[PDB]
């Protein structure tokens, strides 16, 4: 017979009061009246490696990758794991930022010649589909705050941090003999023509300028481990040069159709079919990336979006910002439970692509340079948000490689 | 380009606040000389003020009789010369960008880039867009959508928001579902009236001395929910309930409940009642009709 | 009780050495009111009768 309370009114207990209905109250003898230190390298690399295999799970599963990728990842993460555990110091000196996760994913994908490119990764992670923006997301482990900072920090890929970290890894363990670091070029061309509404001739145009300056040899290292660089090496991440050739091609090609194959108008109609904000999975995505792109204008771009864009936005917020990070509690379960928590419309990708291909289907004088310019600058915008680089970065590259074509042409 | 409803991303802004208020201390200290630790920052930021119904201000009378120039070039650079080197010491500890900011604000130049404009996180940026769409939809009369925004928002763990007037007028104009503006307000007072800075001007406040906007507005607006009638002894029952004595505005709410209930000796007691609370409302910072007008309605009653 | 302690407070903030007579009638009116109702509440207790 228990209630614990009221100890015992006898100073050789206090032993433990139950009340009988008769009010004696009776006591038993029988009166009736934290985190690791300095080798959490091991835990660090475990949350990191665990987060990696988690992401692989999401891309074979949800992206229908091949199972071979995983082995290619154990090999690359194995090489650099072996290289950081061929390093002595108790001072950690490692940077396993998230850019390293994405860095070995892209590295492995590129060995395997899969037609995935950096912009696929940027989209995937900025749309909260592929889990990224957290340490062991809200649900795990308590580590030294020095390493939680080594994770949460350097999170952004958005100034070319991804290209720089994939080249950095490409030094950390060598691309050349160990792997095949040729990019999947021609699928990028397809991705690009379809990404505009360019007629399929430009695939072969740009493919040809490509062959003209390179003869199609494309590497992955830009490495001489440092920070320091100041010439020759704004433009040797293959992709960025591909986009540069693409832009150039459009400019040259269209401004020297002495044939007049490409109407003064169809460049405008192309610009407008490219400009018309319409709600497909893709453009909705590019809006989602526009939101976390560092520079204006792209945030003024979210300004010029429309009620349905904002709505599908809050949708993606309640879906993929459940991937958040980090008495009164039940008072907030009832408090929030005070207000209720609670023929397919928009079209697919090739549907939109088809319909603007038709919106220009009427195919069959110095201010047309204007049309060339505004088209080039819109295309540029899309590339800047999609491939997470800078205005100034891009134009540095296409400037350099444009002089790199004039030099091998003159 | 609009205010964000999140606590500002931290480190550099705080250590800049350090450099700023520390140098401020050294200059103003030597200035009073010539006129003769989190806590150091705390005292430092501390000793400083922290025909229609216009809640009028305090106009100009009973104030000083000027000053004549204190500060020539030579005299100012006298005051400035030494505290700038003292600053040279911990400037060596802060970051290069922070040091540059110290150099420029101390020249008097004002920084190009906002705290937001240089801020740098997924979940919080998403909450920013969520809350934004809430405020936008509530402005757009889109009470349905806005309601979806609100429910999805309050679901989130991430930030508490003072944003409360946003939700007061929000659920107010919403009418849609969720335990409404009054419920929110009385919640605000029940949670934040007991021991149980940057962000805070007056339109969101703490219950030591006046929590103003939301309280007085649910008060009056509830008396207008009696304008729906001709509920009152309810509104002044829970205006009777709270102790937060620096109001008087709830004294005029009270006396207004008695004038509204006075529209037989019972009606007499209500008129003597309003007569009382108008003076115990002369208790504090006055809400005044000529009030002989109030009494003139009370004589139209005395009929 | 509190209410009468207030009537008594405003009552002293007469001179009315200046001060115009009639308020004399209204102050009395308020005082009669107070006395009557306290006397009623006492009666009711000894007495609800
Ligand atoms: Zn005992």
């Amino acid at each position: 017979t228990f209630i614990r309370g009221p100890i015992c009114g006898t100073d050789n207990c206090p032993s433990r009061l139950w009340r009988i209905i008769d009010g004696r109250r009776t006591c038993q003898y029988g009166h009736v009246m934290k985190l690791i230190g300095h080798e959490a390298k091991l835990l660090f690399l475990k949350s990191f490696q665990f987060i990696l295999k988690r992401q692989i799970r999401w891309l074979i599963t949800e992206m229908r990758f091949p199972k071979e990728f995983e082995h290619v990842a154990k090999i690359i993460w194995l090489k650099i794991l072996k290289t950081i555990n061929d390093q002595p110091q108790e001072e950690l000196k490692l940077q396993l930022h998230m850019t390293s996760t994405i860095s070995i994913l892209y590295l492995a994908s590129t060995h395997l010649s899969l037609p995935v490119y950096t912009c696929d990764y940027i989209k995937w992670i900025c749309t909260a589909k592929m889990p990224y923006f957290q340490a062991s997301e809200i649900l795990r482990i308590q580590l030294p705050n020095y390493y939680v900072s080594i994770l949460e920090g350097s999170i952004s890929p958005f100034n070319g941090q991804l290209y720089n970290k994939i080249a950095l890894t490409c030094g950390m363990i060598h691309f050349k003999e160990f792997f095949n670091s040729e990019i999947s070029c021609q699928g990028l061309l397809l991705k690009l023509v379809m990404q505009c509404a360019l007629p399929p001739e430009f695939y072969f145009y740009t493919k040809q300028v490509i062959e003209f300056e390179e003869t199609d040899i494309r590497n992955l290292t830009l490495w001489e481990r440092t920070d320091e660089r100041h010439t020759g090496r704004v433009s040797n991440h293959a992709e960025l040069r591909v986009l540069s050739y693409f832009m150039l091609t459009i400019n040259w090609m269209l401004s020297f159709d002495r044939d007049r194959q490409y109407p003064l108008k169809w460049i405008l109609s192309l610009t407008e079919s490219l400009t018309q904000r319409t709600t497909t999975s893709e453009s909705i995505g590019r809006n989602i990336v526009k939101v976390v792109y560092p520079d204006k204008p792209t945030s003024s771009d979210y300004f010029q979006w429309s009620e349905e864009e904002t709505l599908e936005f809050l949708k993606w917020m309640e879906k993929q910002f459940l991937p958040t990070q980090t008495d009164q509690k039940i008072a907030r379960r009832k408090l929030y439970k005070i207000f209720p928590l609670d023929s397919t419309h928009q079209l697919t990708f090739i549907e939109d692509l088809q319909e603007r291909y038709a919106k220009q289907t009427p195919f069959f004088p110095p201010a047309r340079k204007e049309a060339i310019g505004r088209l080039l600058t819109h295309i540029a915008s899309q590339l800047l948000v999609d491939f997470a680089i800078s205005k100034e970065q891009l134009k540095d590259c296409i400037s350099r490689i444009k002089n790199a074509c004039l030099h091998r042409m003159n | 380009m609009f205010e964000v409803p999140i606590t500002l991303t931290n480190r550099k802004f705080a250590q800049r606040r350090k450099l700023k208020y520390q140098y401020i201390n050294y200059i103003s200290r030597r200035f009073d000389r010539i006129s003769k630790q989190q806590k150091k920052r705390r005292r430092e930021r501390h000793w400083r003020s922290v025909s229609f119904e216009i809640w009028r201000t305090v106009s100009s009378q009973n104030k000083q009789p000027i000053n004549k120039q204190k500060m020539t070039y030579h005299n100012f650079k006298k005051i400035e010369k030494i505290p700038l080197r003292k600053m040279e010491i911990p400037l060596l500890h802060c970051t290069k960008e922070n040091k540059l900011y110290f150099q420029s604000i101390s020249r008097g130049l004002e920084p190009l880039k906002t705290s937001t404009s240089e801020v740098r996180n997924y979940r919080t940026r998403h909450i920013v867009t969520l809350t934004d769409l809430l405020h936008l939809n509530v402005s757009r009369h889109n009470w349905s959508l806005a309601y979806k925004i609100f429910a999805t928002l309050i679901r989130i763990p991430g930030v508490q928001i003072k944003s409360l007037w946003g939700i007061g007028v929000e659920i107010l104009d919403n009418l849609s579902n969720s335990s409404s503006g009054l419920d929110f307000l009385q919640w605000m007072c029940q949670i934040y009236s007991s021991k149980s800075r940057s962000i805070v001007p007056p339109f969101q406040t703490g219950s030591r001395t006046h929590t103003a906007k939301f309280a007085i507005t649910y008060l009056w607006s509830s008396l207008i929910n009696c304008q729906k009638s001709m509920l009152i002894d309810k509104i002044s029952e829970w205006v009777l309930t709270p102790p937060f004595m620096e109001d008087a505005e709830v004294w005029f709410i009270y006396a207004s409940c008695h004038l509204l209930k006075a529209d037989i000796n019972q009606v007499i007691k209500h008129i003597h009642y309003v007569r009382t609370f108008l003076k115990i409302c002369l208790d504090k910072g006055g809400f005044a009709v000529p009030s002989r007008l109030i009494e003139n309605q009370l004589k139209s009653f005395e009929s | 009780s509190l209410l009468i302690r207030d009537l008594n407070d405003d009552l002293s903030k007469l001179q009315k050495d200046k001060v115009s007579l009639e308020d004399r009638r209204v102050i009395f009116s308020r005082l009669m009111n107070a006395f009557v109702t306290i006397q009623n509440d006492v009666n009711a207790f000894i007495d609800s009768t």
